[PDB]
């Protein structure tokens, strides 16, 4: 009809988990209902508001306060990441606001000066060309990318600002 | 003084009982900063889920004090003895049985009542009172023990990320931005590493 | 007058940089832009574009210039493979045979859910069709011998459009199984939504960013529990 | 006095999608409770815990923590453009900032100068 869970640590371990952490109202619910007139009556209402605030409370809920906190995480992460994309150059990293009043926008700075893929395309011309008729930049550029040298990319300067 | 501890705890259990061994696994919130950090965010307010448990305390109280002057007669438990008792004999055991039996229940203390007949003169009372618990004492006294805790979380990630920041973008001594370092003969990485060594001053 | 058609051609294959001299001075080289510049994916621009990681400072190229190379490899091989008429004319459908394989798969797991003790509308009443006149086992096998077909196609196209490989190929292997081995081995296959879709493996990263975190509460709560 | 769901895998779905999502335990509150004696005991336990931990901690956890990122996602654009329209000019989109210590502030110059009403009127 009905059985003893603790006989050995290990049935109550197994009870204690299993009918214990799957319930909203921890251990307290599967164990036999006690009698007010018992000598242990206390012992239980404290044992089973300790586990329902401790195990079923806190730590049941720091499982999804770790989730929603990862949720904000990634999306600060996300928005961080749109915003540089969105605004600073790929290449110089120049913020959209220094191309206002100037005579190119920063719609143009990134579509003809700092197009990154002209840096790929001049990059693929560099290492197909014969050594021997590389002009002046581009055997600079050979001998820097032979060097492991980024500087000759521009850095927080365009040239339409000057 | 917590290395000490583990060690009187080891020896208790080398000597005293074996089951003294089981606190030794409180080193893992030792051994691990991600856990710790997780019990920080438990326990930094802990005054602000102490006091909400106090106010679910009152609340409790005071429901037990309605239950005892008006419901007295639906406070009824089954027990399995070595048929059924009655509670609310007595103020405390009221609040025993709502502290107990009705905050540890998805539906609040009207999971324990007697459940009640559409024909009698206290349903309405018995509805609005089972109504009120389970929405002032379970979905947002007890939610509002979490929604601190989440709190806490987003705090200590907002902190660690400004601190983190400031360490990897400012200089230490001067507090000097890197973006400063721009287009200079110095760049900053190399301004913290030769000029503004903090541990050249440290040195001096 | 040199505005656009010769200009306009030449205009469409003359690219202007900026690159920064040794004494700190900018310059401004034009160039023609080598004849394997004109087979760079979009796709691969878009991946390049967004996925590219920022390095300690605010600098993206550090990382651009590291994949420089491995454009020009793909560069090459866009180049080889556009002469290639059958494998170029699978590799344009790509998306095709996932969206197939996918549907294919859903379709097999709705047919063993509901039958099992033992142009989309169109598609499926082929398959009621199939079902009516076949019966379930016959209609089951070619739907996946399909799936199995149409997987091979997307892979070979994968490999031709060059972790997720190793996906895919587990994704044969668990068609192939149950194709052959037991037709209950096709409810894995419904674990492509989270690779077909951006959304779900976002709340899956949520989940399965912080894992250490969530692992070490539980164990926490494994070792109340043992205390209680 | 008591039926058998699973005796075809689409009775087994609907049982365990309508009693085992809608428990606070999953589906290892309506199966037969198992004596510890039991062969697969060991198996019940796992087949509930994992259940319990994967499928009404996480996914019906994901369910709401989506809801709460909306919120927090809602609240910041709502922030954002609303400290845009207070600070900003509508036309020229010119800080609040810049006209302090001016012959004319802010509090004019979106009223008299840079009055998009009078762009409409124009
Ligand atoms: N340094 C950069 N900063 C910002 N955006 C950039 C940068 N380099 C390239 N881009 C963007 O990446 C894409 C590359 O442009 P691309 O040369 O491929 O133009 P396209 O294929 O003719 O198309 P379209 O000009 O219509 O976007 C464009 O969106 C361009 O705006
Ligand atoms: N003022 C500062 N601001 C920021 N970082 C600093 C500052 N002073 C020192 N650091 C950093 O603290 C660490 C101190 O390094 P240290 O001067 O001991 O050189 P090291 O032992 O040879 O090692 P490393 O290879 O990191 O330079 C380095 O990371 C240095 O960048
Ligand atoms: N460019 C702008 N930037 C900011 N606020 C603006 C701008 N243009 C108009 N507004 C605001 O829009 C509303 C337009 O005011 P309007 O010229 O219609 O005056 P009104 O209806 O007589 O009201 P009142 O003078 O009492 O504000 C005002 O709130 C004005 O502050
Ligand atoms: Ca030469
Ligand atoms: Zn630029
Ligand atoms: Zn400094
Ligand atoms: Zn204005």
């Amino acid at each position: 009809s009905t059985e003893r869970a603790c006989d050995t640590l290990l049935m109550c371990i197994v009870t204690v988990m299993n009918h214990g952490l799957r319930n909203g109202g921890g251990v307290g619910d599967i164990l036999r209902k006690p009698s007010k007139d018992e000598s242990l009556f206390p012992a239980r209402v404290v044992y089973d508001l300790l586990f329902f605030f401790i195990v079923i409370i806190i730590v049941l809920n720091l499982i999804f306060g770790v989730i929603i906190d990862t949720f904000a995480d990634l999306r600060s992460e996300k928005q961080k990441k749109e915003e540089i994309l969105k605004t600073t150059c790929f290449i110089c990293g120049l913020e959209r606001d220094k191309f206002d009043n100037k005579t190119v926008s920063f719609e143009e700075h990134i579509k003809l000066e700092h197009n990154m893929w002209n840096y790929l395309y001049f990059i693929v011309l560099v290492r197909v060309k014969n050594k021997t008729d590389y002009t002046g930049p581009e055997s600079y550029v050979a001998q820097m990318i032979k060097n492991k040298n980024l500087d000759w990319f521009p850095r927080m300067r365009a040239m339409s600002l000057v | 003084l917590y290395h000490v501890g583990y060690i009187l705890t080891s020896v208790l259990g080398l000597f005293a009982h074996e089951l003294f061994y089981s606190i030794l696994l409180f080193d893992l919130i030792y051994r691990e900063e991600t856990l710790f950090n997780v019990i920080k965010s438990v326990t930094r307010n802990g005054r602000s889920i102490l006091l909400t448990a106090l106010l679910a305390l009152i609340l409790v109280y005071l429901f037990s004090i309605v239950g005892f002057l008006f419901l007295k007669d639906d406070f009824i438990l089954e027990v399995d003895r070595l048929s059924t008792e009655r509670a609310c004999d007595t103020l405390l055991m009221c609040i025993v049985t709502v502290m107990n039996h009705g905050l540890r229940n998805g539906g609040g203390v009207g999971d324990i009542l007697r459940k009640p007949s559409k024909d009698e003169s206290l349903f309405p009372a018995r509805v609005v009172y089972d109504l009120l618990f389970f929405f002032i004492v379970i979905i947002i006294v007890l939610n509002l023990i979490f929604g601190v805790i989440i709190d806490t979380f987003a705090d200590l990630r907002s902190e660690k990320q400004k601190k983190e920041e400031i360490l990897k973008t400012t200089c230490f001594i001067c507090g000097l931005e890197r973006d400063k370092f721009d287009n200079k003969t110095v760049s900053f990485e190399e301004h913290i590493k030769l000029e503004h060594n903090m541990w050249n001053y440290l040195y001096f | 007058l040199l505005k656009p058609d010769p200009l306009a051609y030449y205009e469409n294959h003359t690219s202007q940089i900026e690159i920064v001299r040794q004494d700190r001075s900018m310059e401004q080289i034009v160039f023609p832009v080598p004849g394997i510049c004109q087979f760079l994916t979009e796709e691969t621009k878009h991946r390049l574009f967004t996925t590219t990681e920022q390095d300690e400072q605010g600098s993206k190229v550090s990382d651009f210039f590291d994949q420089s190379s491995f454009l020009h490899n793909e560069m090459e091989w866009q180049r080889k493979l556009r002469s290639m008429p059958l494998i170029y004319w699978f590799s344009r459908r790509m998306t095709l045979w996932g969206s197939i394989s996918f549907n294919l798969a859903v379709f097999i797991n709705i047919i063993i859910a509901f039958f099992y003790p033992y142009i989309r509308p169109l598609i499926v009443a082929l398959i009621l069709r199939s079902i009516y006149y076949l019966g379930i086992g016959p209609t089951l096998n070619i739907l996946g011998a399909l799936n199995l077909t149409n997987k091979i196609v997307f892979v070979v196209s994968f490999v031709g459009n060059r972790m997720e490989f190793l996906y895919h190929v587990g994704y044969i292997l668990t068609s192939v199984l149950g194709l052959f081995a037991h037709e209950l081995f096709y409810s894995i296959l419904l674990f492509d939504l989270i690779y077909r879709e951006e959304t779900l493996f976002n709340v899956i990263k949520s989940v399965t960013r912080n894992g250490r975190s969530i692992l070490l509460t539980a164990l926490l709560a494994l070792i109340l529990v043992y205390l209680f």
